[PDB]
DNA sequence: TTTTTTTATGTACTCGTAGTGTCTGC
DNA sequence: GCAGACACTACGAGTACATA
């Protein structure tokens, strides 16, 4: 209880502080739910926020004279006196009371605190895989299977991002019930086959935790819980209970028409097009012969976009509907040069897919001609 | 449509008005206390073409000047009306308080200010209450305008701070003459409308005009054929209508000469239907006579002062209540202290 | 604080199972038979009178589901889940003042944790007090919600006022009524916490207390913690008895009942005793003509009396049966030329004493 | 176009899925219930993604229109469901649902739930296109005299015994309430499991959660009930419904009483009721209140309702409620007081 | 004759045509009040918008030869049909009996109008004094002076600024009873003296009317309105009929008490304390000693702040309490590197100026509890 | 089988929009 | 910067309730 102490410098504690923030602030379903967690143990300072299924950790190391304890502190108000106290001033803090103290050269706060016997924490759970990979093969899992993901569903299991763990090989899997998006890259272990869903929220502090240094983010996955290590900030969420939809399925498993083409005129034309299509029923239609690919939109101006000479067919005549968002989401994210694009039949999916890699694949859904 | 129409007999006073202005002595608060339609509209109107007018001549407007032009175009940013809004017969206090607020800025044309409330007896209770103070002290060449049916009907706080001018009707005779160049028809049923409109030529003429004489003929009819059967319930079809309040005091005149016959006094409100009166005075005894008067008009008076009420449920009610008067035997009501 | 006795009675003697909840033997045996034969619905809502047990019951129903010993009517009370339900927090019990978190931007967190897995229990179980005061558009997210339920998740709504909710809300909870407590069973209940409590007590006092409590079993409890308050940790019948009279507003039925027995003592005494509280005596004259007016109605035809006046239909059923018509009429046109006289009376309190002289003054006593 | 009752639905749905079907009516637990069971025979039939909208100025209609027109990767099948506001379909709500109907596809099966639909409302032409292949389901409330013979049958259905005595009594507490009425079924079925319903057994579990219409006390008026007029506006106060629609809503007919009353002694009520548009029930009541009504007890009664509507528009007092019982006691059979009609 | 000839090119009014519309016709008010006057003078169209308190021209150079007049039409119509056409367009407006005919190649538009009599209007007036203020001068002016605004107050006449000019100098007062603010600068011009009230919205507008140095600005000032003409912008709002008052007898007659700080330290430390201020009470309360400032604030929680400051302090030992967010404003309006404050009494007004220049004041009224 | 409601002013509440402060990797 | 992003604050609208 009493007795506990920091003293540390306000470039070792912003950092953590602006980590630890992440939802804290807003009105929580319980008043404790406000207050960063504060710890001493052997040497060094842990930060705790908790969301009731989120727990983000920072690790602080100390050098000076301390004492192990641990508190609860407004994160806004502590957060707001260690951003304006001066550059390179040394934050001293000790407890007395239900008043904790915070000084600095010439200056002494007292803030109200809450026990520490009170605060939520996250059970402990026994951990099914273990997994370490590098910050920038995450980011590049999470980047290209973010915004395919489904948003305020009714449908709990479409929310959030799957990982699939197999053989030697890391899956990211996101639909929307109209689009797919699966991202695999190999990891240079092996690991048990597993399927773990995680929540929005889940996705979106471990797209915001990354760094752009070298940093073997280490993953923990259990039956109900998972857990990220990067450096000194530990995040930790619960799993989203459900079934997500087999991915091997709706995707052209065995395609036969297909087109070869170039990102960025593929963007150009679709972005060309997309003024052609009204609001309403606001979708493209693609017309493909031999080595012909023409995009027009329905639209009482009655235009048409048509570029056939610069695709690659080895087919017949097909006449297919996208919807124009949807496509240019995929190429926006897909990022390479050449792109391969699997049409199986007009009413069956279409796969759009990295045509000189193997590392992304995508399905999108006709909609009705 | 209908606009300034002026009248004669607001010859004498407007000169005078407009004298109380000339010398700049005025009060800034002028209530008229003039009958519905008889002029007291046009009179405010004309007033105040005279205080906004920048480069004004005796007793009109130049019609030259932009605040001539702005005032007939009905644009003015010195020139606020406080009339009720469409489809509610009622100023709220919402209106008054923005037109307060306006006035703390000067005058944009840089000459003086005028506020005309176009009747004050339709004042809420909240709204003359944020009036009051704005009516006591004005800024610097601030004119304020009220028309009022009554002025003892409004509130008590309010007519304090107000020069209250009297828009007397002309007389009888110079009313029938009037009405008669206006108005082609019977010297008689014109009286009859005179004394129905209490003397006010602008009424009567309105009413003519209206179909609000058919009415009365029709009402007239209904009560000739109820009198000796007290068929009353039939007048409901006469009675029921968005003028109900005119019709009730048609019908509250009517039993007023049937009185004065039964008295036998000189002259009567309604003298173009004389076999009417004749029959209600024979037919009805003073005594019932004097309470169905009074049921009526209270009915009137209830019609008109609650906002909302149900105009079949009182008409009838007063219907059935003249009828059960009319049975021998029943006890009739007595006037409350 | 200091010392065991801080503990309120309205919070010390919550109940903590089924045979400790009382006169709601209707929906208790209902919860007691679903949770055993296996039925059970997606929501359950509670509704009925306050201070009844709707909260109570349905911490009962967390309680119940929650326990590994089977989900069953009877919770054993010794393991974890049991004693952190009502002794700290369950994390799986999410106990939600929808007063508190009207707004939508709270619900919706709420539904965005429906979709995780319960820690501890089977069941994931929703709280939500005063569900009444949810805002539209939370009301519409809390729709949307128990549209399409998943299996571990379980909602218990409890309000005061049922007929705010949507319909749509209604027709997919099985709303359970509970009617206010019977004065015998109040009396019951109250004399068992003051055995109980080492408190002394007597009979009448109870019946009093019970009678006061207007049904709402928290309105009998806080008067009784009151008159152990009112004296020295016992609770007398005078003491009570004076607690009831000072705290009583029933002084326009009583004060008729006075001037029909043509007791002008007691009408002075029950118009001082009025003067005392600051009653607003215009007030006073339009409920005992409205009183006259009721019992009028009941001398045309029994069906007068409705349940808005259950507490009082005794006494108005007696009145009405042992005095004539007449009486009626000429008392309420008496207080109603009283009231229409009294604006322009030396001041309001003779101006209503007088109207209820000229009242005394038909049919007096020898 | 199939027009049919929940009774009647299953059976249809086992002659196989309609391209639109439409939930027409007032009463929420008949409605629920066929929503119900189509959404099911469809999940039986392969319908498995299921989508909930609600028609508003506020509604995203080009997601509709996408949904409809979009296929999905996963259960192909797909339902949609419309819930028509109070007003039921707006001029620019039918357009929208023209073009919705535009739109039809045979993999898409449609729902609509709402209100009744006005005359004009069905007139609109994409009511007709969708009743070129669909169908209608009314939902409407059974009447007073109705209320028993459903209870019974749904007590046959859900497999317990009722007796006339808790029949009465569930009528009697449960009236325009039907979702209630299900919910205390389902209380006395899982009550009592042996299946026997009598008097005491379901004097316990049922509360007077009934829910009235001023036409119900109108009604109750003409038909001299006055327990039953007295039940009706004790609800109604209750409810909260305001006083000035109950004294329009009586105010109308009674002075369709009055005039009628008049009339009656040159012309036989017979063709006074068709002179003024009075309905068959409505002529059997109306005759039945102007055979037990005189003259004076009507002229009391327009004198006492002419006084509760002066102390309510003008004095703005709250006495209205208890004075409506005034009107309750005097018009049924039971004349009041001088002192209470006048003052 | 009908001649009304407008010939302009559309790139030309686009920028000018939605400044004098800014609160364009969308009240319901008056249907002339919804419109825009067009008029012929000077080789130049004038665009006038005016909604009876506020005027607003732009006087746009013309291109071929005109013939001179004046018609008002609908704002928004003539809004909506020069923003939609391609790049630049040949603006041909003609007189056709009530109607305005826009062409532009084929392009042929109908705006139904009004004459201009109907428009209210200002002609040349006297101006009771005359202003040619540089841009920078003004916007320092109104910039360190407009948080003094009265927002709605009960005093009708602190609903505004108080232009004061006198000999060669101009002032601006601003006050609403707590705080107060008066900027003086000088013009290098003999001027008569004059008070001048001009209300919130009308510095509002002028405030978001004036940028750019190369624009010298003209303030005609009369007696009962106020005009600002910036470039070929022209605005005018009426006067407050109030007498604001006099500011000079505000101030503090005899600071007896001397105080200099820095700037910067000052705005931080009060930042600083504010930041565990009381949420709708933000008063610190501080004591002066020998060269020693403390501020000391707290909350109903209780959670107290204080902090020390090196100050040069001339005096005796005080303490006065005042709110935080005015002395904020001030320091920030104050952009200054010594901070002067003079203070005479614990329970007088405290004034506040820059040390190093004599060109503003401000005063802070404390807080008596 | 289609039928029914008084106002004037004010006080909260909850939501989208709308405009602006500020500040962080962009 | 910076502008976007995000934060935050204000206004309107639509609804609900109270009062006389
Ligand atoms: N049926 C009951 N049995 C026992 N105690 C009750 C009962 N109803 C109310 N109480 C008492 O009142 C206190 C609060 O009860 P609660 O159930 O919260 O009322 P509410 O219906 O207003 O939410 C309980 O702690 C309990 O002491
Ligand atoms: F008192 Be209860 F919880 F509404
Ligand atoms: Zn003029
Ligand atoms: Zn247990």
């Amino acid at each position: 209880g009493p007795h506990m102490k920091f003293t540390v410098e306000r470039e070792h504690l912003l950092k953590p502080l602006q980590q630890v923030s992440g939802p804290l602030g807003g009105r929580p379903t319980l008043p404790i739910l406000g207050n960063l967690l504060l710890q001493v143990a052997d040497g060094t300072l842990s930060l705790t926020g908790t969301d009731l299924e989120m727990e983000m950790v920072a690790r602080v190391a100390l050098v000076q004279p301390h004492e192990p304890g641990a508190t609860t502190v407004p994160a806004r108000k502590f957060f707001d006196i260690c951003r304006g106290l001066p550059e390179g001033a040394e934050i001293a803090v000790q407890l007395e009371g239900e008043r904790m103290l915070v000084r600095s050269g010439r200056s002494r706060f007292s803030l109200s605190t809450l026990p520490a016997a009170d605060f939520p924490n996250l059970d402990d759970w026994q951990s099914e895989v273990e997994f370490t990979l590098p910050q920038a093969t995450m980011k590049r899992l999470i980047e290209a299977t973010q915004f395919s993901m489904a948003h305020q569903d009714v449908r709990y299991y479409l929310n959030g991002m799957l990982f699939e763990t197999e053989g030697e090989e890391l899956r990211t899997v996101a639909t929307d019930g109209h689009r797919l998006a699966v991202c695999s890259m190999p990891i240079g272990q092996s690991l048990p086959s597993h399927s773990v869903i995680v929540p929005r929220k889940g996705v979106i502090e471990l797209m915001r935790m990354l760094d752009g240094g070298d940093n073997p983010l280490r993953v923990q996955i259990g039956s109900n819980n998972i857990r990220a290590h990067v450096g000194d900030f530990i995040f930790t969420s619960k799993l989203v209970d459900g079934r997500f939809p087999d991915y091997r399925r709706v995707l052209p498993k065995n395609p036969d028409k297909h087109l070869e083409a170039g990102c960025d005129l593929l963007k150009q034309a679709f972005a060309r097009a997309a003024i052609l299509s009204n609001e309403k029923f606001r979708g493209v239609r693609l017309y493909v012969s031999e080595n012909q690919l023409k995009i027009t939109a329905n639209n009482p101006e009655q235009e048409e976009a048509e570029e056939i000479l610069d695709v690659t067919y080895s087919g017949a005549e097909m006449e297919i509907g996208f919807n124009v968002s949807y496509v240019l989401d995929v190429l926006n994210a897909l990022k390479c040069e050449n792109v391969r694009m699997m049409l199986t039949d007009s009413v069956s999916s279409v796969q759009i897919e990295d045509a000189a890699s193997q590392s992304a694949a995508y399905v999108v859904m006709p909609m009705r001609l | 449509g209908p606009h300034m129409r002026w009248y004669p007999w607001l010859r004498p006073d407007f000169e005078k008005l407009v004298a109380s202005y000339q010398a700049g002595r005025g009060h800034h608060a002028l209530l008229i206390q003039a009958l519905p339609g008889m002029g007291d509209d046009a009179l405010i109107y004309a007033l105040s073409r005279y205080l906004l007018c920048q480069q004004p001549q005796g007793h009109k407007s130049c019609g030259h000047c932009r605040g001539c032009q702005l005032m007939q175009a009905g644009t003015h940013p010195d020139y606020y009306t406080l009339a009720p809004e469409k489809g509610k017969n009622t100023l709220g206090v919402d209106a008054v308080r923005e037109v307060t607020e306006k006035l703390n800025e000067h005058a944009r044309l840089g000459g003086a200010k005028v506020v005309w409330v176009t009747d004050a007896a339709l004042l809420t209770d909240a709204a003359a209450n944020a009036l009051l103070k704005t009516l006591e002290e004005p800024p610097a060449e601030t004119w304020f305008f009220l028309a009022t049916r009554e002025p003892e009907r409004l509130l008590a706080t309010l007519r304090s701070r107000c020069r209250l001018h009297y828009l007397a009707p002309p007389p009888e005779q110079y009313a029938v003459t009037w009405l008669s160049r206006e108005v082609t028809m019977s010297q008689d049923a014109l009286l009859a409308a005179l004394r129905l409109s209490a003397g006010s030529p602008g009424a009567a003429l309105a009413l003519f005009q209206g179909d609000n004489w058919q009415a009365r003929e029709t009402l007239c009819q209904a009560l000739a054929y109820s009198v000796p059967s007290g068929d009353w319930y039939s007048l409901l079809a006469a009675l029921n209508h968005e003028q109900a309040p005119a019709r009730l005091h048609w019908l509250a005149t009517l039993l007023m000469d049937a009185l004065k016959r039964h008295h036998g006094a000189a002259q009567v409100t309604n003298v173009d239907v004389p076999g009417l009166v004749a029959e209600l005075a024979n037919h009805l005894s003073p005594s019932r006579l004097q309470a169905i008067l009074g049921d009526v008009c209270h009915i009137r008076e209830q019609l008109m002062s609650v906002t909302g009420i149900n105009r079949e449920l009182l008409i009838t009610d007063l219907l059935l209540r003249i009828e059960h008067y009319l049975q021998p035997g029943v006890v009739l009501p007595v006037p409350h202290l | 604080g200091p010392h065991m006795s801080y503990q309120v009675l309205a919070r010390k003697w919550r109940p903590q199972t089924f045979a400790d909840v009382v006169g709601q033997e209707h929906v208790l045996t209902a919860l007691a038979n679903g949770l055993s034969l296996g039925r059970i619905h997606h929501a359950y809502l509670f509704s009925g009178t306050r201070g009844v047990g709707k909260t109570s019951i349905a911490r009962l129903l967390a309680k119940g589901l929650n326990c590994e010993t089977g989900i069953t009517a009877t919770p054993c009370g010794v393991c974890d889940n049991c004693r952190e339900i009502e002794q700290g927090r369950f994390v799986d019990l999410i106990e939600i003042d929808a007063a508190s978190r009207t707004k939508v931007e709270d619900t919706r967190d709420l539904l965005d944790n429906v979709q995780y897995a319960p820690a501890r229990g089977r069941f994931k179980v929703y709280l939500i007090d005063e569900v009444h005061m949810l805002s539209r558009h939370s009301f519409n997210a809390l729709l949307k919600t128990l549209e399409e339920p998943p299996e571990h998740v379980k909602f218990l709504l409890a309000t005061t006022d049922p007929q705010k909710l949507p319909v749509t809300i209604l027709s997919r909870c099985l709303q359970f009524h509970l009617k206010a407590l019977d004065v015998e069973q109040i009396r019951h209940q109250l004399e068992h916490i003051l055995n109980e409590e080492h408190i002394a007590h007597e009979p009448r006092a109870l019946q009093l207390l019970a009678r006061a409590a207007e049904g709402s079993l928290r309105d009998a409890l806080s008067l009784t913690d009151q008159a152990i308050a009112s004296g020295d940790g016992q609770v007398s019948t005078q003491a009570v008895s004076a607690m009831l009279g000072t705290l009583d507003d029933d002084q326009a039925l009583s004060l008729v009942e006075a001037m029909v027995e043509a007791n002008g003592e007691r009408v002075m005494a029950l118009i001082n005793e009025a003067a005392a509280r600051g009653i607003e005596w215009e007030a006073l004259l339009v409920e005992m003509l409205g009183l006259l007016h009721r019992i009028a109605m009941v001398q045309l035809s029994p069906a007068a009396l409705g349940n808005d006046m259950a507490a009082i239909e005794l006494r108005m059923r007696e009145l009405a049966r042992t005095i004539p018509p007449t009486d009626i009429q000429l008392y309420y046109q008496t207080l109603l030329i009283g009231r229409k006289e009294l604006p322009y009376a030396p001041d309001r309190r003779m101006g209503v004493e007088m109207t209820l002289l000229r009242a005394l003054a038909f049919h007096p006593r020898m | 176009m199939i027009r049919l009752y929940p009774e009647q639905l299953r059976a249809q749905l086992n002659e196989g899925l309609r391209a639109a079907y439409l939930l027409l009516g007032n009463d929420p637990l008949l409605l629920q219930e066929s929503q119900d069971a189509v959404r099911q025979v469809a999940a039986a039939q392969g319908f498995e993604e299921h989508h909930t909208f609600s028609i508003d100025p506020n509604t995203d209609w080009n997601a509709i229109f996408s949904l409809c027109q979009a296929m999905s990767l996963f259960a192909s099948r797909q339902t949609l469901l419309l819930l028509l506001p109070e007003n039921g379909p707006n001029a620019a709500i039918n357009e929208q649902l023209l073009t919705l109907t535009g739109l039809l596809h045979d993999d898409l099966l449609l729902i609509v739930r709402g209100n009744k639909l006005s005359k004009a409302q069905e007139n609109a032409a994409w009511f007709t296109a969708l009743a070129n292949r669909s169908v209608q389901v009314t939902c409407q409330t059974p009447e007073q005299a109705q209320l028993p013979r459903w209870v019974a049958a749904r007590a046959k259905q859900l497999n317990l015994e009722l007796d006339d005595a808790a029949n009465q009594v569930l009528c009697y507490c449960y009236e325009g309430n039907l979702l209630a009425l299900a919910q205390a079924l389902e209380r006395l079925s899982l009550l009592w499991p042996d299946g026997k319903l009598t008097l005491p057994r379901v004097e316990q579990a049922v509360n007077d959660a009934a829910h009235f219409t001023p036409f119900h006390w109108v009604d109750a008026l003409l038909m001299g009930k006055s327990k039953r007029a007295l039940h009706i506006l004790q609800q109604l106060r209750l409810e909260g419904s305001e006083p000035v629609i109950l004294l329009r809503t009586l105010q109308r007919e009674l002075l369709l009483l009055v005039n009628l009353k008049r009339q009656s002694a040159h012309t036989p009520l017979r063709a006074l009721f068709d002179k003024h548009r009075v309905w068959q029930n409505r002529r059997g009541m109306m005759g039945e209140a102007l055979n037990r009504l005189s003259q004076t007890q009507l002229r009391q009664a327009v004198q006492l309702l002419t006084r509760t509507e002066l102390t309510l528009k003008q004095d703005y007092g709250q006495s209205v409620w208890a004075e409506l019982e005034g009107l309750s006691l005097l018009l049924c059979h039971k004349p009041l007081a001088d002192v209470f009609i006048d003052g």
